[PDB]
RNA sequence: CGUCGCUACUACCGAUUGGAUGGUUUAGUGAGGCCCUCGGAUCGGCCCCGCCGGGGUGCCCUGGCGGAGCGCUG
RNA sequence: CGCCGGGCAGCUUCCGGGAAACCAAAGUCUUUGGGUUCCGGGGGGAGUAUGGUUGCAAAGCUGAAACUUAAAGGAAUUGACGG
RNA sequence: UAGCGUAUAUUAAAGUUGCUGCAGUUAAAAAGCUCGUAGUUGGAUCUUGGGAGCGGGCGUCCCCGCCCUCUCGGCGGGGCCCGAAGCGUUUACUUUGAAAAAAUUAGAGUGUUCAAAGCAGGCCCGAGCCGCCUGGAUACCGCAGCUAGGAAUAAUGGAAUAGGA
RNA sequence: UACCUGGUUGAUCCUGCCAGUAGCAUAUGCUUGUCUCAAAGAUUAAGCCAUGCAUGUCUAAGUACGCACGGCCGGUACAGUGAAACUGCGAAUGGCUCAUUAAAUCAGUUAUGGUUCCUUUGGUCGCUCGCCACUUGGAUAACUGUGGUAAUUCUAGAGCUAAUACAUGCCGACGGGCGCUGACCCCCUUCGCGGGGGGGAUGCGUGCAUUUAUCAGUGGUGACUCUAGAUAACCUCGGGCCGAUCGCACGCCCCCCGUGGCGGCGACGACCCAUUCGAACGUCUGCCCUAUCAACUUUCGAUGGUAGUCGCCGUGCCUACCAUGGUGACCACGGGUGACGGGGAAUCAGGGUUCGAUUCCGGAGAGGGAGCCUGAGAAACGGCUACCACAUCCAAGGAAGGCAGCA
RNA sequence: CUCUGGCAUGUUGGAACAAUGUAGGUAAGGGAAGUCGGCAAGCCGGAUCCGUAACUUCGGGAUAAGGAUUGGCUCUAAGGGCUGGGUCGGUCGCGGCCGGCGCCUAGCAGCCGACUUAGAACUGGUGCGGAC
């Protein structure tokens, strides 16, 4: 190629997008933003293939122009503005509001939230410094940067910013017992309690943690990402409350709530 | 243009590769800058991501630091004496990013002078009738004649330097690179470095 | 003999070598100071590279090259190279279809620094990689083993 | 079974400094671009500084006509 | 008159093998793997042409293709024939 | 059978390319013979045996626990405790975990009217249902590289003029 | 479904191939009622192309004095819609093809602590002491008018006219502080001296970024010559930033008063940091046939060292001086390929054997080479320049080309 | 081309500068068309650095063929030969006999002298084996 790709095929769209072969040659190539793209949810897809809101692109850009979503209480325009994990996306219109979490199976679900508990955001620090005048920043993984945080926040921590204001409200330390979610790989959409962390200088540390099940997994240490502390989580949990079932028993489940219903 | 690729050459094993692609922007060469001795004149090229780059085509002037002394000035270049890479650059007089040449010490004796206060590049003094009488005198008070003889104990120089002080210009090493920031800064030899040098200096010539 | 034989003058660029020296410090040829950096990984910078007096600018304790990438490892070949020598890495390669492995090898060119002065043929050497040093170089050595030796009759 | 005699076919050797088509190159000429050093066909500014108007009171506020400095300059 | 080991072999055997002739190896093979060299791939063209190399030469080593063909072969059986 | 014939490339047939898995007296075939470096392959030998309730039932079946050291043990002086450092070789090997694009392959669900497909879809409406319930799994992804277990087979070492612990 | 059958002989057991048999994948023949999907000028020619189209774009929010329409409501800068044109952005994606290419591309893995990055998002933008600021300068468009050429999206001379174009340049924050220089003065152990400290008149830099040199050791890595501080300076006239920009409603202070100062919502724009999209070159391992290719590379860089040049950066990328090295029977080098690589397809006991031009990812090219402008990003081809090969129109003086984009 | 030595232009001089000769040159464009026939003339040429085929009796072919360079000036580098290397009056033949009295041993110090090779800069109207 000469340039940046501005073009992304419907096969080779990321698979949590639940994108379909036969609607379209291509995908909405999310802008850039915050997210990756490789980790991210476009707000078309959001408002059209989640939330039934919009049949098209067209529509879905009737909403926006009619400034109705409110990314982090910013009012956006974007149709395919990458929104990613744990963002409120709020429609006060409607007066709902979702966070944005993956669910049991790796995806982003449709995760309903009050709005009291929709004022607030969870993020993970991804690096700190100090820069001119001796001032210190820091960087979360939804790439908004800091200056003058607390001392105490050291890096792969997590932080409670505040929407409107942009500030510190708490901060959850990373060590071993913490409350976290894997947010990347096989385990991805796992909730469990940290229970070790194997560091290999050079390389990546792998952290192994334990769900409420007792069914302990490894993971990388840039996809761990601490949503509590001890047991109790600091946010609305989805459906599921982070659990993983191997195929035997979601089978049996599903077959169950057939009974029932019948 | 010139190519600053990898794949024209011979492979490790001496076998000749055939190139998979013709020339590419992004791996260009652009021509020597060819710094000289003479008035200012600086090119400006875009380069690579819509920056600068400053090509110091001829640069008079040069921002040294004497290093020892943590005084910087902004003194003239004389003429360049020595090149460690090629010798046919000083006399071409080109200047590059470790070439020595010298410089002009009299903003150098001039902050001994007005620190120090101790002769330095003089031979009889009665020189310099309107000003170097009131900077060895200055009649200052106590507390600043004690604070000027606090230094004075320490303010000793090499005999190397001193002697290069004699001749008016002194043997500095340019640190920065002309053709790509633009600037002749540098530093002054003392030390083992200058001693090492300047019998280079003996050997070529004399 | 020194470590000046070229055009130009060995130093290192971080340490500064004039230090004033005037009466209140006796001027008999003080020690200069020597920089030197731990490289991680649990490799210990030898008393070579300590108390040294080389230059050697791609030195991965005394020069300004850092270690990151593959650790790998090697026998020494040749060392008619100044400040280089090639290694020969022997690995199996599996062939699917007979089930079985072939010998094949790989020369490799590291750098090595003075710091490892009684490097010999045949002994084994493990290398870091690193930038780009020359043309065939992105290795640089950062241990040394002995075959069986230490002893010669 | 083999020579010899007849008819077809397929390769081979072959004077012809055989011919043609690609590829890599020694040597020589060499368009065009790029850079460097000159170059200055022209287009403007100031110095105005020949006039007049003049002005806090010829000591001009300057509004113009306009020689032009035939210099300093972009 | 015996015994041991290494040999050249011999006789016999439903060890077993093999298409059989036969072979104690040519055995221990669909119950298929002790280690390791060379080497064959229907018959002709052809051990030819060409290239390289060896040789004083004669020639040696390495070594195709086009084309052509439905068999060419091996071991045994019966007959027929034999100066 | 709304499809069938022909030509040609390729696969099985072909154990007629043979690693699994072919042959070499006579069918095609082992060099005239020997030496020999690469290559390939290499005798045996170093911890076995014995244990404690949990134990494929001491229920003499045995899930099976097996009856490394040192540093603050982060629950300058508490036993209520478990983290910092290295391996008393280096490898190969095997198991686990991480990371390994989608489509395609296998495969879960789904009456597409069946199917190839596709990723959808189902439930009630007594008509206010002024809407509820789901799915869009999972497996495999060689070789190379990363992590943690095991140490049987194979290679490589230690102390021999003792410059040995 | 882990399969065979006919053919050498008078007959028989074999070796052994030929032929048969089944699938798929191109063509072709004959035939063909319905319906759902669905390939399709790759193979020879990456051969040549007439014609038509395939990339342009405006919100209330850069510039409207086109009457080209139009509310005028009528004494007023512009109601509004707005063609044209300047400015900005895009045109570097896509789409097509598979010629080149055999450790090359590409695949997995890893690094960039060795780099650049339009835009998005988040930081930062009174941090700097320094007679226009209630707004500064000269033009160029479109537009009217004179035309020339056979011709082209060719255009000149003449006259206006704009800006977020192109330039210039303040106030303000702004009271001062810091570190140097210190006129001197004062409190002082006081004595015939020093003195232990203060305020300071006068001059010098004060911020971010860039380029050096030096000092110590706020945060961070596995490891910085990291980041952040401190000092001495430099800061490139084709010269870095420190808003001379545009809409939306309009409100507050009135003591000084009564004409000025304040104010919200944006939009655009920015030196630098981070993020995103990435890109570029690197690490380890991996590729078909060929020895009728066994020794290659090294004068012209081959292998390394030192110092430079260039580049966005790391490197013989190039230069100067040195050392003689580097790769090979574990197949180098060379040649061939009817080779783009991979994900994959066919056949299907197991093992394998062929095919992958082809819709996904990566690469390469736009008739063959080469060199460039702009732009963040091109060595761009529905951009330019030159040569080579074809080839178009001409009034023979000139001009214009690139369907391996869809037809 | 010159020195030592030798000579007077070869058995006459003067004046002119016709043809035709004899000896020697040059010639635009073409390049053997001339002629029996490239006869004659012309081209090439030294040295240095590269690079050299068929064929072969393996010696040759071979200066095969083909190509580049060459001046002047200013330097640089390499290539050698001679001597001497003493720790000291412990004493007297400012010097001589033995010795308690020393560590060039990676060799220096000074002096002297040939040509030759290589590299570089500068330089001239691209001229340089400048004639031979
Ligand atoms: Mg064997
Ligand atoms: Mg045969
Ligand atoms: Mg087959
Ligand atoms: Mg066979
Ligand atoms: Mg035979
Ligand atoms: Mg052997
Ligand atoms: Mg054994
Ligand atoms: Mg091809
Ligand atoms: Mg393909
Ligand atoms: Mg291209
Ligand atoms: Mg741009
Ligand atoms: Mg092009
Ligand atoms: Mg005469
Ligand atoms: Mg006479
Ligand atoms: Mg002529
Ligand atoms: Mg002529
Ligand atoms: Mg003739
Ligand atoms: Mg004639
Ligand atoms: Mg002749
Ligand atoms: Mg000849
Ligand atoms: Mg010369």
């Amino acid at each position: 190629a000469r340039g940046p790709k501005k073009h992304l095929k419907r096969v080779a769209a990321p698979k949590h997008w639940m994108l379909d072969k036969l609607t379209g040659v291509f995908a909405p190539r999310p802008s850039t933003g915050p997210h990756k793209l490789r980790e991210c949810l476009p707000l078309i897809i959001f408002l059209r293939n989640r939330l039934k809101y919009a049949l098209t692109g067209d529509e879905v850009k009737k909403i926006c122009m009619q400034r109705f979503i409110k990314i982090d209480g910013k009012v956006r325009t974007d149709i395919t503005y990458p929104a990613g994990f744990m963002d409120v996306i709020s429609i006060d219109k409607t007066g709902e509001n979702f966070r944005l979490i993956y669910d049991t199976k790796g995806r982003f679900a449709v995760h309903r939230i009050t709005p009291e508990e929709a004022k607030y955001k969870l993020c993970k620090v991804r690096k700190i410094f100090v820069g001119t005048k001796g001032i210190p920043h820091l960087v979360t993984h939804d790439a908004r940067t800091i200056r003058y945080p607390d001392p105490l926040i050291k890096v792969n921590d997590t932080i409670q910013i505040d929407l409107e204001t942009g500030k510190i409200t708490d901060f959850i330390k990373f060590d071993t017992g913490n409350l976290c979610m894997v947010t990347g790989g096989a385990n991805l959409g796992r909730i469990g309690v940290i229970t070790n962390r194997e560091r290999h200088p050079g390389s990546f540390d792998v952290v192994h943690v334990k769900d409420a099940n007792g069914n302990s997994f490894a993971t990388r240490l840039s996809n761990i990402f601490v949503i509590g502390k001890g047991n109790k989580p600091w946010i609305s949990l989805p459906r599921g409350k982070g659990i993983r079932l191997t195929i035997a028993e979601e089978r049996d489940k599903r077959l169950a709530a057939k009974q029932s219903s019948g | 243009g010139i190519s600053r690729d990898n794949w024209h050459k011979r492979r490790k094993t001496g076998g000749k590769r055939k190139p998979y692609h013709k020339k590419r922007k992004y791996e260009l060469g652009r021509p020597a800058a060819n710094t000289k001795i003479g008035p200012r004149r600086i090119h400006t090229v875009r380069v690579r991501g819509g920056n600068k780059k400053y090509r110091a085509l001829r640069l008079d002037v040069g921002n040294f630091s004497w290093g020892s002394e943590c005084c910087t000035r902004k003194t003239r270049i004389i003429d360049v004496v020595y090149n460690a890479s090629n010798n046919e650059l000083v006399r071409t007089k080109t200047l590059v990013k470790n070439c020595i040449v010298l410089i002009d010490s009299t903003p150098y004796r001039q902050w001994y002078e007005s620190h120090y206060a101790l002769p330095l590049g003089r031979k009889k003094g009665a020189k310099l009738t309107p000003e170097e009488e009131e900077i060895l005198n200055k009649k200052r008070s106590k507390k600043i004649q004690k604070k000027y003889d606090e230094r004075k104990k320490n303010a000793k120089i090499s005999s190397l330097l001193e002697e290069q002080f004699q001749q008016g210009k002194l043997l500095a090493c340019i640190a920065s690179r002309p053709g790509q920031c633009g600037r002749a800064d540098g530093y002054v030899l003392e030390g083992k470095e200058l001693e090492f040098y300047l019998r280079k200096i003996k050997a070529r010539k004399g | 003999a020194d470590i000046q034989t070229e055009r130009a003058y060995q130093k290192q660029p971080t340490i500064f070598q004039n230090k004033k020296r005037v009466l209140l410090g006796e001027t008999g040829k003080e020690k200069l100071p020597r920089y030197y950096k731990n490289i991680g990984l649990g490799f210990k910078t030898p008393k070579e590279a300590i108390e040294g007096t080389y230059i050697d600018k791609k030195c991965p304790f005394t020069g300004n090259v850092s270690i990151r990438g593959r650790i790998l490892s090697g026998v020494v070949t040749k060392m008619k190279m100044q400040r280089t020598i090639v290694i020969r890495r022997d690995y199996l390669h599996y062939i699917r279809k007979y089930n079985r492995f072939e010998k094949r090898h790989k020369n490799m060119s590291v750098h090595l620094s003075p710091c490892f002065r009684d490097v010999q043929i045949g002994d084994i050497v493990t290398v870091g990689e690193c930038r780009p040093l020359s043309k065939t170089v992105r290795f640089n050595v950062l241990k040394v083993t002995k075959a069986a030796g230490t002893k010669k009759q």
